[PDB]
């Protein structure tokens, strides 16, 4: 399993920031484990982006977690067959410059109850410098 | 929120431990992440190793703290570590990081 | 709404005549399952 | 309505010329029961109306 971060490493203020990661040795379908992303500040601690998983239930197409602060201004999707994940963030400040990390989160996906629970990062990428 | 010390240093040889306050639940984990490097997950469900990750780091639990503990310090432990846990519906928060320096 | 739950449990072996007959072993259905039915009568003793 | 919330899989296992046995694969998702909702209201309002009759 390999995670391969690709995209503009410099992009202009005010405009749409665009990065796609892509997996190599396991299928975005699986159920076992969610997908998304956590950004690194030059020097701060980690910060939870979002993740999403298209293994849904009886009411959805599946599911999409955001981080309260961000939802408003950021896009989350997965691109099943290529195995490739993609985020989007709009409107972006000198706030956001960070080295993003494509995060596999491992939990109570497989088998939770009543919402799926992802938890621990079980595998990182290697991470891009994002320059606003 | 989650919190760490700012440091936890140790010399080689000696058992060391570093805390995390702030967990609700038992979606507690540890990552190490290297210096200009990418982060490696080293503690899951609380107490759990990944295979191929050393049988000298434990993990334990006292009433809202989380503990890891390293027996044997190496020269490549030096790093920063994160926690990270699960609070509210469906939301993550990590730590602030803590710079284990050998 | 406040509305009642009942549980179910699911049989996939059932014999309503394997003495005039034969069971039947119904397939397992993949997926998670929801039907919506109108409940028009009831049956007492 | 009635739901049964496992997410069961079909595990289609050969076992002659032509003849093929769907067994269930493991449990994806919630270890929830299957079980049906009704208003409570509108079965109070039903109850009622059959007690009177
Ligand atoms: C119960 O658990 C099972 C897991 O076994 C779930 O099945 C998965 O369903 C998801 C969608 O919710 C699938 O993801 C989709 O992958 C497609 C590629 O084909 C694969 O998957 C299909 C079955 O869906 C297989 O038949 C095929 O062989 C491949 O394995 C994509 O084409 C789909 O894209 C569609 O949905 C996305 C959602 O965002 C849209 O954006 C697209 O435009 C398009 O509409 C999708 O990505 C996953 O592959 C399935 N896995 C398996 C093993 O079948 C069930 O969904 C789950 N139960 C419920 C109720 O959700
Ligand atoms: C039969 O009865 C069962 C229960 O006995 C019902 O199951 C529930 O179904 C509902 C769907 O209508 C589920 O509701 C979901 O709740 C999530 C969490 O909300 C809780 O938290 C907030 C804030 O803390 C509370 O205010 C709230 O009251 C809840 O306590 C929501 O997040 C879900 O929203 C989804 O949709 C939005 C918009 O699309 C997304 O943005 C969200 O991310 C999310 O995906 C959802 O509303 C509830 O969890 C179920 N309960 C259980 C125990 O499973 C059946 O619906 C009912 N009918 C049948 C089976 O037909
Ligand atoms: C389960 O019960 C629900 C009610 O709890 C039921 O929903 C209702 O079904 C009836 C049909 O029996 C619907 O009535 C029809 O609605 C359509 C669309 O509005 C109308 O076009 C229809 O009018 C034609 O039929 C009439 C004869 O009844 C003619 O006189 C008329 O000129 C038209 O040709 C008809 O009225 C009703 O709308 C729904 N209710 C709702 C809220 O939608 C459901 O059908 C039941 N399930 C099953 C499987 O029967
Ligand atoms: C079994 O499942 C049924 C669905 O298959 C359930 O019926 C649904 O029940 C919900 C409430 O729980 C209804 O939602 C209501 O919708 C009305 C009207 O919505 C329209 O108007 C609003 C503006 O008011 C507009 O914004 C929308 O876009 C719609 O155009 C709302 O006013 C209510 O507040 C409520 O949200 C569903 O409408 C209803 N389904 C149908 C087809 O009507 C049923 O309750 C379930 N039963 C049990 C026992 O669980
Ligand atoms: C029901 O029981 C069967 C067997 O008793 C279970 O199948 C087993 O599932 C495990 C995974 O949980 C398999 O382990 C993995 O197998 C692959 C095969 O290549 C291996 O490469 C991995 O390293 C790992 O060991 C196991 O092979 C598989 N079969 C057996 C005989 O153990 C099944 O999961 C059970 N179902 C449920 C719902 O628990």
């Amino acid at each position: 399993p390999q995670l391969q971060e690709s995209g503009p490493t410099l992009v202009e203020a005010s405009e749409t920031l665009s990065l796609t990661c892509a997996v190599s040795g396991d299928s975005t379908a699986a159920c076992n484990s969610f997908w998304g992303w956590v950004r690194q500040p030059p020097g701060k601690g980690l910060e939870w982006v979002g993740s999403l998983s298209h293994c849904a239930s009886y009411w959805n197409r599946g599911w999409t977690y955001h981080n309260p602060s961000l939802k408003s201004r950021l896009t989350l999707a997965l691109d099943t067959p290529k195995n490739l994940v993609f985020l989007k963030l709009n409107s972006v400040t000198a706030a956001d410059t960070a080295t993003y990390y494509c995060a596999r989160f491992g939990g109570e996906v497989l088998r939770y109850t009543d919402w799926p629970k992802p938890a621990w990062v079980d595998l990182w990428g290697r991470g891009t410098l994002v320059t606003v | 929120a989650l919190t760490q010390p700012p440091s936890a240093s140790g010399s080689p040889g000696q058992s060391i431990t570093i805390s995390c306050t702030g967990t609700s639940n038992n979606f507690v984990s540890w990552y190490q992440q290297h210096a200009g490097k990418a982060p490696k997950l080293v503690i899951y469900d609380v107490n759990k190793r990944p295979s191929g990750v050393p049988d000298r780091f434990s993990g334990s639990k006292s009433g809202n703290t989380a503990s890891l503990t390293v027996s044997g310090l190496q020269t490549d432990d030096e790093a920063v570590y994160y926690c990270g846990s699960l609070v509210g519906n469906w939301d993550v928060i990590f730590g602030g990081g803590t710079k284990l320096t050998v | 709404n406040d509305s009642i739950t009942l549980p179910c449990r699911i049989k996939q072996i059932i014999n309503m005549w394997q003495r005039i007959g034969q069971a039947m072993y119904a397939p397992p259905i993949q997926g998670v399952i929801r039907c919506v039915s109108n409940i028009t009568g009831l049956i007492l003793t | 309505n009635c739901t049964r919330p496992n997410n069961n899989t079909r595990k289609s296992i050969r076992i002659g010329p032509g003849q093929a046995f769907y067994a269930t694969g493991d449990i994806i998702g919630d270890i929830r029961q299957a079980h049906c909702n009704v208003s409570k209201a509108t079965w109070n309002e039903t109850l009622g109306k059959v007690v009177k009759q």
